[PDB]
């Protein structure tokens, strides 16, 4: 604006003056040296520039989850085998561990080195501890003891468990080195060394088949009918001479599981990758000939850049940015600003107006007159290089007229009426003319007509459609296209003998309005196509455009923009002309405005001309590199009946509808926000313009181009839409799992119990969900989030628009798969087999006395322990359990389900929901009767989580302390783990004494056990397991091949990974751009 | 495939205003009513407008 | 034995969808809204904007 | 009073800010007044 200074700051400092001002100051020296956060905030920073996420990230300690923890040592020093027997007594370290008991435990990433850990983790504490902890994370907010849980959560807290176990394994298996086995141990092998502090201990952990074999001990049994010749490496790939060959194949310790989850990420990322003779055809491309890139052309070394995406993502991605922007009008400006500050940086146009000041200096009027049109449009115009702007920002709307709506502001208009006889107002009536075709305004035309037949009212007539829209009415409020009058769209409703002009320019503004075109943007082989409703590769523009024959541009008057600047002043020409509209006007007057319009009318400005031949060349070089690509719809000429109405994003269903196309029509949110504009500016700067003085327009953008293009930022962009979508599929896929969703989603938990999840529950679920998935891979602004303010559980994404004739457009574009939610699916298919790794048990237990010598195994109980629903004399409660109480010596009684009453003793079959419910009366009633009379309990629970206590066998042992505290606390919120009673294995026979037993299990849960008494020849008393043989597959087996796996039922423990060195450069490390 | 620009199959005179017994020109009068895209084959044509609005 | 209601009431369940346009307030807020909707569609009652 | 005291149902008015994020938004939102909560 005129700012002015004021009063403190004089230090002029090169000549020792004192100024009246700071400003002042600061002009001065300039001249000595020239000569001689809300939301909002967040989604805006969100749109300009994103996080991207952490894809490649390597590993290099040996891919495993499961590990192998002694819970009980062995009696090493004993009175029955000579210490000399052990391998213990001489140091040998064995790969097992060398106690009474071992088992099997879950500690993801245990082994492994990696270079950036994902804080997702998985640890559990050996069965003899306490993993109640595990279980209780969700949505057991009121759960008020400190070891309780609740069990109407397991199935949730479950799928969030192995989500979590899936990101932990995001790694790639990293080639580290190797060295020959100078001991004859093996017959020469190459063994890997990993890296870290201590290595000794690792290389008899990932090579189990080394060890000397002296004894008959449990280990050395199995080590002695291993396999010889299938240890460390056996296949490489050295493409070059001594340069890190590229990948290899190494038998060693690792769990099929991980090793699956792994070989499914490296297969999913190498779909990506890109080369660099690729990367430079889709520069070149897309950069239009204007840039050059090079690229190698010897023998690579196996670059790895995942950079190539689908085109269903890319629009998942748009819809969702969309969904982001839609009504706001300040999460969109800050992308037009910037849009125009890079025109205005590359492009060769330059308006300087003063051209018009030049030429309308040369009119020829008297003096002795009250009227100038010279003088009266220099100042409805002023030309002044303050803010043109305005020019650039309708050039930036172009891309988008899906969401932003540029119009002109009502601030132009001629201020309630304005007449034909005034000058002002027909100036006024010019600039708007020449400014509406610029706007991607649907309602511009008529805008036009109706300024114009406003302007004359009184003069001439025509009818309205009704009353309240008028011909006196605002030109500016005819905005929709159900206001068009009538006689705009029937013309022979403005009869010539009445509205002759008025007739005039309705018939002008139906032949040569500016006609549409497209200029074919972008290279969708590397890219992908984000637009939704256009072909791909294509930019509609609201002008026609062909392209220049000569790189040193002249003037010419032979263009679209200029022919309808043309014809405006030809009408302006026939309106001043009689003296119907201007009786008082006189000759010279007259004559004075014909030489203003038509010395207005060629005017030697190149700004037609540029937009014309180079605007849409600059948007087409430009859009590529946007950071939100393109949102157009067509550009409707003149037509009314397809004038688009709205576009809006649907984001779920809305009732029992399962498909989209018919979910769609009413369930969707309208999308976009005007952007006002000023008439003034932009007719000032489409009058002046001119390029610099010998311009050669190759060069020019040959160099300027070259920056925004060396620039690599958008290639960053696609992973964080891989992230998008992955994460999209995953919240469809875990929330199909809890609640009853439109897909046809596979289910394996439905044995573990669950509450009826509502709305509340998806959500909080959803949100567990994001926050694990940003967690993992480094993200912090939003993902998910604009999916989760709605009910999560009928999700689905689609975007359409509707036409004035109420035909609609819809895209439903489809859901590409996801590696995240494959392997979840995959690692649930192994629970349902391997569930008691985890720490979890099936079935339900079986509360009753037990007492006898005997060592069997309460995780696997005898025969003739268990019953259930069809055995003869057991009775079933549950719907009305009443009691009442015995009377002179009578018996109490319960209430059978079917209505009888019984005593307390037999076989009883309790739901645990009916325990919780009356976890007080129960045990008052029944605690007295199950200690020492003759009552058996079933309660059935489905799942629950357990715990280990190992006795000796030698001596009396009871269960009751630990079988009381476990049923006086349950509760109608929560329950804590199961205790049970194991006894210890012996290697020698031992004296037996009596044991009591009260809880005892259903099926077969002792599945986690690895080997008991491994260290000694045998195990005579107690449960006994050997090294289980079919884990170990491919090592056992000799028929079998090495690459063999049996997924579902056994995760074998070790097998055949491969490793590789690739390397991931930037990408001007690679395509470097010559200057 | 050649793009070349249709033009001008009649042509207006002064005279010719809009009247009901005038004949109708069809907008083959004015400048550009269309665009025409000559090739050697209707594959290639066909191909040609999968990129094209 | 009898407690008038100036609604309709169906049997409880917390698993049920909430966009149920079977509810009849969820069904009187979309009518609602769509009448508006209507009465905004053309710009033919605000003159002025 | 009592029916507040043992009913599940709670009444958050943030629900309705986080859905909107003359601007006829701005308008509803202070036509409703979500900070108020009275809702005896
Ligand atoms: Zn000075």
């Amino acid at each position: 604006p005129p700012t002015a200074s004021s009063g403190h700051g004089y230090q002029c400092h090169v000549c020792s003056a004192v100024l009246f001002s700071p400003l002042d100051l600061d002009a001065h020296v300039a001249s000595h040296g020239l000569h001689g956060a809300d939301v909002e905030n967040r989604k805006t920073a969100q749109l300009l520039h994103a996080d991207t996420p952490r894809l490649v990230t390597w590993d290099a300690g040996l891919c495993t989850s499961f590990k192998i923890v002694p819970i009980v040592p062995a009696q090493v020093p004993q009175d029955v085998l000579a210490y000399t027997f052990f391998t213990s007594s001489y140091a040998i370290q064995s790969p097992f561990p060398e106690a009474a008991v071992s088992r099997i435990v879950v500690h993801t990433r245990w082994a492994s080195n990696v270079d950036f850990d994902r804080d997702s983790s998985v640890i559990m504490a050996p069965p003899t501890e306490n993993n109640i902890h595990l279980f209780k994370q969700l949505l057991n907010t009121e759960t008020l003891s400190v070891r309780g849980a609740n069990p109407l959560m397991f199935r949730a807290n479950v799928l969030h468990m192995l989500l979590e176990f899936v990101l932990d394994n995001l790694y790639l298996n990293r080639h580290t080195g190797f060295s020959q086995d100078h001991t004859p141990f093996t017959e020469g092998a190459n063994l890997r060394s990993l890296p870290g502090p201590d290595a000794e201990k690792w290389y008899s952990i990932m090579y189990p088949t080394r060890m000397g074999t002296p004894n008959v001990s449990k280990i050395c049994n199995f080590v002695a009918s291993c396999v010889r010749n299938r240890v460390g490496r056996f296949d490489r790939a050295q493409m070059m001479n001594g340069a890190m060959s590229e990948w290899v194949d190494v038998f060693e310790t690792s769990d099929a599981l991980t090793v699956s989850i792994r070989g499914r990420w490296m297969a999913r990322l190498a779909r990506m990758n890109i080369n660099p003779t690729e990367i430079e055809w889709a520069l070149t491309e897309c950069a239009q000939g204007y840039v050059t890139v090079t690229s190698p052309y010897a023998p690579s070394v196996n670059r790895l850049m995942p950079y190539r995406i689908s085109n269903a993502e890319r629009q998942i991605s748009q819809i969702i940015r969309v969904m982001n922007i839609g009504n706001n009008a300040t999460v969109i400006q800050p992308v037009l600003q910037d849009i125009s500050v890079l025109l205005q940086r590359i492009s060769p146009l330059q308006i300087d107006p003063t051209i018009i000041s030049n030429t309308m200096s040369t009119v020829s009027e008297s003096t002795t007159q009250t009227l100038s049109p010279a003088s009266s449009i220099l100042g409805k115009l002023r030309p002044s290089n303050s803010d043109f702007s305005s020019f650039r920002v309708a050039l930036a709307g172009w891309l988008y007229n899906g969401v932003v709506t540029t119009v002109i502001d009502d601030s132009s208009y001629p201020k309630d009426g304005g007449s034909v006889t005034s000058l002002e107002n027909l100036w006024d009536f010019f600039i708007l003319a020449l400014a509406l075709p610029l706007t991607t305004d649907p309602c511009a035309p008529v805008k036009a007509f109706m300024t114009l037949a406003n302007m004359m009212v009184g003069f001439e007539t025509i009818p309205m459609d009704n009353q309240i829209y008028t011909q006196s009415r605002r030109a500016s409020a005819f905005s929709t296209p159900h206001t068009w009058p009538r006689c705009f769209m029937n013309i022979q409703l403005i009869s010539p003998i009445d509205a002759p002009i008025l007739r005039q320019w309705a018939e002008i503004i139906h032949r040569y309005w500016p006609n549409p075109s497209q200029i074919r943007y972008g290279t969708p082989n590397v890219f992908g196509s984000a637009n939704l409703f256009t072909p791909p590769e294509v930019l509609l523009l609201p002008i026609d455009h062909q392209p220049a024959n000569v790189t040193t541009p002249t003037l010419d008057f032979t263009n679209e923009l200029t022919n309808w600047r043309a014809r405006v002043c030809e009408l302006m020409k026939n309106l001043v002309d009689n003296q119907r509209y201007q009786p008082g006007w006189t000759q010279s007057l007259v004559s004075s405005m014909r030489g203003t319009l038509g010395k207005l009318k060629l005017i030697k400005s190149m700004t037609p001309m540029y937009l014309q031949q180079l605007a849409p060349v600059e948007l087409a070089v430009i859009a590529p590199m946007l950071p939100f690509p393109p949102f157009q719809v067509p550009y409707v000429r003149l037509d009314r009946d397809r004038v688009p109405t709205m576009v809006g994003v649907t984001r779920q269903s809305r009732d029992t509808i399962t498909q989209p196309a018919l979910s769609l029509s009413t369930t969707n949110t309208t999308v976009g926000v005007p952007l006002a504009l000023d008439a003034r500016a932009i007719t000032v700067a489409l009058l002046s313009g001119k390029y610099p003085p010998d311009l050669v327009t190759n060069v020019w953008y040959a160099d300027a181009i070259y920056p925004m293009y060396a620039d690599t930022e958008v290639f960053s962009n696609l992973q964080r839409d891989v992230i998008t979508c992955e994460a999209v599929q995953t919240l469809v896929t875990l929330v199909a799992q809890i609640s009853e969703t439109q897909y046809p989603v596979d289910r394996y938990l439905d044995w573990i119990p669950s509450l009826r999840a509502s709305a509340a529950t998806a959500a909080t679920f959803a949100e567990w969900v994001n926050t694990s998935m940003k967690t993992a891979f480094d993200l912090s602004d939003m993902l998910l989030e604009p999916l989760l303010s709605g009910d999560p559980r009928m999700t689905q994404l689609a975007i359409q628009y509707q036409q004035y004739n109420g035909r609609t457009f819809n895209v439903i574009p489809e859901m590409p798969g996801s590696v995240i939610a494959d392997c979840v699916q995959l690692t649930a298919e192994v629970f349902n087999h391997e569930y008691n790794l985890f720490g979890i048990a099936r079935g339900d237990i079986i509360i009753g006395r037990v007492q006898s010598t005997h060592l069997w195994s309460p995780l696997a109980p005898p025969p003739d322990l268990v019953f259930d629903r069809d055995t003869p004399g057991v009775h079933i409660f549950g719907r009305d359990c009443r009691i009442s109480f015995g009377m002179n010596g009578a018996a109490p009684m319960i209430r059978d389900e079917t209505g009888m009453m019984v005593p307390f003793e037999g076989n009883w079959i309790f739901p645990l929901a009916l325990w919780q419910m009356n976890t007080r009366y129960f045990n008052q009633q029944f605690d007295a009767w199950i200690k020492t009379g003759e009552l058996r309990i079933r309660i059935e629970m489905g799942a629950y989580p357990y715990m280990l206590h190992y006795y000796d066998p030698r001596q009396y042992a009871n269960a009751w302390n630990l079988t009381s505290a476990w049923l006086e606390e349950i509760t109608p919120t929560s329950i804590p783990s199961v205790p049970f009673m194991v006894p210890i294995s012996s290697d020698h026979d031992i004296s037996s004494a009596p044991a009591v037993q009260y809880i005892i299990s259903t099926e077969y849960n002792d599945r986690s056990l690895f080997c008991t008494n491994s260290s000694s020849p045998q195990t005579i008393a107690g449960p006994d397991k050997h090294i289980p043989v079919e884990r170990y597959n491919i090592l056992t087996n000799p028929d079998a091949p090495p690459t063999q796996i049996q997924l579902p039922e056994v995760v074998d423990l070790y097998n055949v990974v491969t490793r590789y060195a690739y390397e991931t450069p930037p990408i001007t490390a690679v395509v470097m751009g010559v200057p | 495939v050649l793009e070349v620009a249709a033009g001008r199959k009649y042509l207006q005179m002064n005279n010719y205003s809009n009247d009901d017994d005038d004949p109708p020109l069809f907008a083959k009068d004015l400048s550009d009513y269309a665009k025409a895209f000559y090739s050697d084959t209707y594959e290639v044509l066909d191909r040609f407008f999968w990129t094209h609005d």
